[PDB]
């Protein structure tokens, strides 16, 4: 049933191991400008310096987060999760 | 369970050019014009060939080197009785059908000419595109004996042709294992190639010089850290998830890595350090 | 039986000149070869 | 005897194999092999033979051959030079099959009408038609005579389609006929000869195996029984047939074999009597009773002896 | 339950076998192999790994179709980990 | 050199979509996947893949008729996909 896969998968699927990702920055690169790039070369990301990290899932949006230095230990931060509309807003772009 | 589907756009185009090839050899042969009509290529198991097939009949077996197995011709009774008449040069409006009787030496020396003319033709036909040498094997009567695939559901690929010389008519095929064009499935698929000489060579780098110019967006990851959804509805803005520590960053475009790097603090920004692009020919030169 | 003996003589030189004669059929046999062949031929044709 | 094929067969055995090869290439396997054996075994050498033989050659290098150049032997060769040296087309190898299709097509009209039928039934329809036209007219019809109705029809009609009158795979067509016949004879089937071989055995055995054949296949059976049956009813027999082999078969045996034999029998042999000797028969029959049934059936084999014998002469149709 | 609605990866396989790599050495590129799951039996149907049920595939408007049979049931997972 | 047992792993295809539309469906629902009859399939050992290849059944048990070592080219658009 709808409602009943709906139910299971609060309790059935509650235990399920699963996946993420985290991206940097975005920056337009094409195939001449990698060929003329060679050993360490810098390369910047649109990403401001201190900006939380946006935080996916299989590439599915999910949330963003800033990694922080605790114990000497990195670990990112969420900060908030997306909303449809916002989500939405973001890829009508 | 044995399904297979696809389509194939060369050996349309080679089965035709052949038949004429074929319709000049019989017109030449036989002092008079004939007409061969290309049936749809038939895909079907062995088994339903087999079925589909007119017993009585005359299977003949020719080997394709240097891809293994053996390719298989047919012709029917009436073709052979019709063609052989014409050799004869008789009308053969009151014809006769034989059915079960074993071809007389007569009969099967005509078919053994007809047999190596249909080979002539379709040899110059597939070389014209693709050299690949066909030998004949040894003919047969029962399609059972034939025996050329390992089971009699293994799917078979036949050329169906309708020939015919003024009101006398008939229908041959030529069938082959799928097996057999399994090496070759891409070059079946797609249609020929026109040109390839100097020029289009040439004109493959200036595309890529066109193409030099490309449009296309990196993907940095940091941490792929395997969690589950309790957690993550148990996950409130504001948590903090620890990450192991970040040696490199890799860089992919669609999901293929493309290089790795070092992020760095460069002028206020999230600057990567590229270490070495990489590429799937120096990893095999590396391995 | 000495007219016998004079007999076996002659056959003797009979036997001799058989050999002759096989000595000329060698011949025929030898010169014209051609001729030799056509021989063939109409001896089987005769045959 | 030295026919003037052992004549030359005399001639090969005597000079050797420098002609016999080329007799050989230009000669038939059987005959080959005979000559062979003849190396092989030869008892017909003599100093006066041999130089006569010589003398026999010489007559045939002087008449049959003329003293003239090979005749097709080398010829031939000089002759492909010539077709070499003209366009590519051997058409002197086309005249070579034609040749023998013109031979095997006279031999065709020579030999036997229903054997060429069946050799050529298997064959193409138009095969039958053209070789048919080709083929002289007396023997077309006794071949179109021994063709089934059905197969006779399509063969004259097919007949009137042929128009082609093709060039050279109507050559072709009768050697792959002469072809198969070139295999060795045989016509060991002996149709009559198991009937023969049957009669040549003892009466009751004969018709034991008669019993069983009849077992086997009553066709086959019956058609044995028929290669039996020796003068056995005046109608098919023929009664001038019974009048001429019964004065020449002595009567005093045709007498021990009647009254061992069925009175429709006797009946109807002395109905081609001389009026005296069928009254004499009869009453020398009421006279003695019936001899040993072994004297009776000898002078029965005597009287199917001389029947053979008669048959052998030919004058009649026995039966 | 704002994360429901989530891409997921599921996993179907046939069966599993203990070869050793010394197996894997010999067998040529077209070899045989066969596996411990008798024909007929459900394919197991998982998700990232993850066991989550079985299934059996059917020729079905001309496409090979997995039909989903049993449940989760974590007592039968917790029997069948028992291995 | 030294050898040693080791699980193997074959996938029937990868779908996109959440769970919930195949959980929806109760028991007895019949489901396709990329999956099609014809295509070879593909070995992984330990979760790493091998080859390529279809698989038959014979002796009343499944028997894989592999093709070849999977390269990484193709190995990179299996990934991506």
């Amino acid at each position: 049933g709808d409602v009943s896969g709906a139910m299971q998968d609060i309790d059935l699927i509650m235990d399920i191991p699963v996946k993420l990702t985290v991206e940097l920055g975005r920056t337009r690169m094409t195939i001449k400008e990698l060929l003329r790039l060679t050993q360490g070369s810098v390369v910047a990301l649109d990403g401001l310096a201190g900006e939380p990290l946006d935080i996916l899932i299989n590439g599915y949006l999910i949330a963003q987060g800033e990694v922080v230095v605790v114990a000497d230990k990195y670990g990112v931060r969420i900060t908030d999760i997306i909303t449809p509309s916002e989500r939405m807003r973001r890829l009508s772009r | 369970r044995r399904v297979v589907r696809e389509r194939l756009q060369a050996l349309e185009i080679i089965n035709e050019r052949f038949a004429r090839q074929f319709r000049m050899g019989l017109f030449n042969l036989l002092r008079r014009s004939p007409d061969i009509t290309v049936g749809a290529i038939r895909i079907q198991p062995y088994h339903e060939f087999a079925r589909n097939l007119p017993v009585p009949t005359n299977l003949n077996l020719i080997h394709l080197k240097p891809l293994r197995g053996t390719g298989l011709v047919v012709f029917s009774p009436s073709l052979v009785f019709i063609a052989v008449d014409n050799l004869f040069g008789g009308d053969g409006r009151f014809p006769t059908k034989v059915e079960g009787r074993e071809f007389t030496h007569t009969e099967q020396r005509v078919i053994n000419r007809m047999l190596k003319l249909a080979l002539e033709g379709y040899s110059d036909a597939w070389k014209a595109i693709n050299p690949l040498e066909v030998e004949y094997v040894r003919s047969e009567m029962q399609v059972k004996f034939t025996n050329i695939t390992t089971s009699p559901n293994d799917i078979v690929v036949n050329t169906p042709f309708h020939v015919e010389i003024g009101n006398l008519t008939g229908e041959f095929n030529i069938c082959l294992p799928f097996s057999m064009i399994e090496p070759l499935r891409e070059l079946l698929v797609n249609p020929p190639l026109e040109n390839s000489r100097h020029e289009d060579q040439n004109w493959r780098d200036n595309l890529v010089r066109q193409v030099q110019h490309s449009e296309l967006e990196l993907v940095a990851n940091f941490a792929d850290i395997p969690l589950r959804l309790s957690q993550i509805l148990k996950l409130k803005p504001g948590d903090v998830l620890p990450i192991e520590k970040p040696d490199r960053i890799i860089a992919h475009v669609d999901g293929v890595p493309v290089l790795t790097s070092q992020y760095g603090t460069v002028n206020g920004q999230y600057a990567l350090r590229v270490e070495h692009l990489i590429n799937p020919i120096l990893n095999s030169l590396n391995e | 039986k000495d007219e016998q003996l004079q007999q076996r003589r002659a056959n003797q030189r009979l036997g001799a000149e058989v050999m002759s004669q096989r000595i000329r059929e060698m011949s025929d046999n030898d010169p014209r070869v051609v001729a030799l062949v056509i021989r063939q031929w109409m001896s089987n044709d005769h045959e | 005897n030295l026919s003037g094929t052992d004549k030359s067969v005399i001639l090969l055995m005597t000079i050797g194999e420098d002609r016999a090869a080329e007799v050989f290439k230009h000669l038939s396997t059987r005959e080959v092999q005979a000559l062979s054996t003849a190396m092989a075994n030869v008892r017909q050498i003599s100093n006066k033979q041999l130089t006569d033989v010589l003398s026999e050659f010489e007559q045939e290098a002087e008449q049959f051959a003329a003293l003239n150049i090979n005749a097709n032997e080398y010829l031939r060769s000089v002759l492909v030079k010539a077709l070499g040296e003209e366009r590519a087309s051997s058409l002197l190898e086309d005249i070579l099959e034609t040749r023998d299709t013109t031979s095997g097509i006279e031999t065709l009209n020579f030999m036997e009408p229903q054997s060429a039928a069946d050799l050529i039934r298997d064959e193409h329809p138009q095969i039958i038609a053209t070789i048919l036209v080709h083929l002289k007219r007396s023997q077309a019809a006794d071949i179109l005579a021994l063709f089934d109705e059905r197969l006779r029809h399509d063969v004259m009609l097919r007949i009137a389609t042929f128009g082609g009158v093709q060039l050279a795979e109507l050559t072709e067509v009768l050697n792959g006929l002469l072809d198969g016949q070139n295999l060795k004879r045989s016509k060991m089937g002996g149709v009559r000869t198991a009937a023969e071989i049957i009669n040549l055995m003892k009466t009751q055995q004969e018709e034991a195996v008669i019993t069983a054949v009849r077992e086997f296949d009553g066709e086959l059976a019956q058609k044995i029984i028929d290669e039996m049956f020796l003068f056995e009813n005046l109608v098919d027999v023929d009664d001038r047939s019974i009048q001429r082999l019964l004065q020449e078969v002595d009567s005093e045996s045709l007498l021990i074999a009647l009254k061992g034999a069925e009175p429709p029998l006797r009946e109807k042999f002395l109905r081609n009597m001389s009026q005296r000797a069928a009254d004499i028969l009869r009453d020398d029959l009421a006279n003695r009773g019936p001899v040993r049934l072994s004297q009776v059936e000898n002078e029965q084999k005597a009287i199917l002896l001389i029947v053979r014998r008669l048959a052998e002469t030919g004058e009649m149709v026995i039966g």
